[PDB]
């Protein structure tokens, strides 16, 4: 109730919360029931707000950041037991999550590295480990929301939209709703938007 | 602290934003640099519109006095088409 506006990204998220029916298929395959939102906007559009506010409501919740995430953090990493002796598995970011929801910030600034392992748990929502003898296969059904910003620092309406996104088509055919949000200088809204944030403060 | 007044009078640049209703403005009655006639408050300033104004009669309007004006104010330019003037 602290965000003015965005009514139909609320609604989204409200959608993403109630997921849909998932359905086992023959020759062992599975539809997806997640629903994917990515948010690309101009800076300062309340996009970091709403990705908090999914933390705290959702029952299981995941945080993760572009620039400070690997791949070895986000799918799983070999460790050992130190009180038996054995060598082990530790979960990452997206097997911590399992029907749950995980919130990325600063999704374009991402190394390709990193970007590629996503993809994976995007499209199969299973991680493959073959490191170290342990041959394993993990579950992690998780829904995702991203936000990101244009190549340039703000949203331009005179180039194409792929030029605009530095995504490749891959990774954005996997999102189920793409939001483009611009803020606009208008007096009438500015008026009744600077009375909420003044009023909240 | 008269008694009739408890609409009262709004600062001028309150009305920034609003595109409707109504507003009583107090302020210097003067001329622009423009040549525009216009009203000034210590807040800010905004120009006005004689064009259907009704005054009421009993006294002198000249340049360089208070006023209270009664009106609408225009977003689509800045302009306060006023209705009367005392
Ligand atoms: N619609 C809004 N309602 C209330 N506060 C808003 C709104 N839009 C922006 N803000 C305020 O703007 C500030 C910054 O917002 P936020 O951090 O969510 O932006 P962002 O889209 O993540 O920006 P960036 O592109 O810089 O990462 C916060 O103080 C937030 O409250
Ligand atoms: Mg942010």
């Amino acid at each position: 109730p602290s965000i003015y506006g965005h009514d139909h990204i609320k609604k989204a998220i409200l959608l993403m919360l109630m997921g849909g029916v998932e359905k086992n298929l023959e020759n062992g395959s599975h539809l997806r029931g997640d629903i994917n939102i990515l948010m690309v906007g101009d800076p300062s559009t309340a996009k970091s707000q709403l990705l908090r506010f999914v933390l705290n409501t959702a029952s299981l919740a995941i945080a993760t950041t572009g620039r400070g995430s690997s791949g070895v953090g986000l799918t799983a990493a070999v460790t050992t037991d130190r009180e038996t002796g054995e060598r082990r598995l530790e979960a990452g970011a997206m097997v911590l999550a399992d029907r749950g929801v995980v919130c990325i910030d600063e999704f374009d600034k991402m190394t390709d590295v990193d970007r590629v392992a996503i993809h994976e748990v995007m499209e199969q929502q299973t991680v493959t480990i073959a490191k170290a003898g342990i041959h394993t296969t993990l579950n992690a059904r998780c829904s995702v929301i991203a936000a990101a910003n244009p190549v340039f620092g703000q949203y331009d309406v005179n180039r194409d939209p792929h030029q605009n996104i530095a995504l490749p088509d891959s990774l954005l055919s996997r999102f189920d709703l793409l939001f483009v949000v611009t803020d606009d200088i208008n007096e009438i809204r500015d008026r009744s938007i600077s009375e909420h944030v003044l009023r909240t403060h | 602290r008269n008694e009739n007044f408890q609409m009262s009078i709004t600062p001028i640049k309150n009305l920034l934003g609003r595109d409707a209703q109504n507003f009583l403005l107090l302020g210097l009655l003067n001329k622009n640099f423009k040549g525009n006639w216009s009203l000034e408050d210590p807040s800010g300033s905004v120009e006005i519109d004689i064009s259907q104004t009704i005054p009421t009669q009993g006294h002198y309007y000249v340049p360089g006095c208070m006023v209270l004006v009664e009106g609408i104010y225009y977003s689509v330019g800045n302009k306060f088409h006023v209705t009367s003037m005392t």
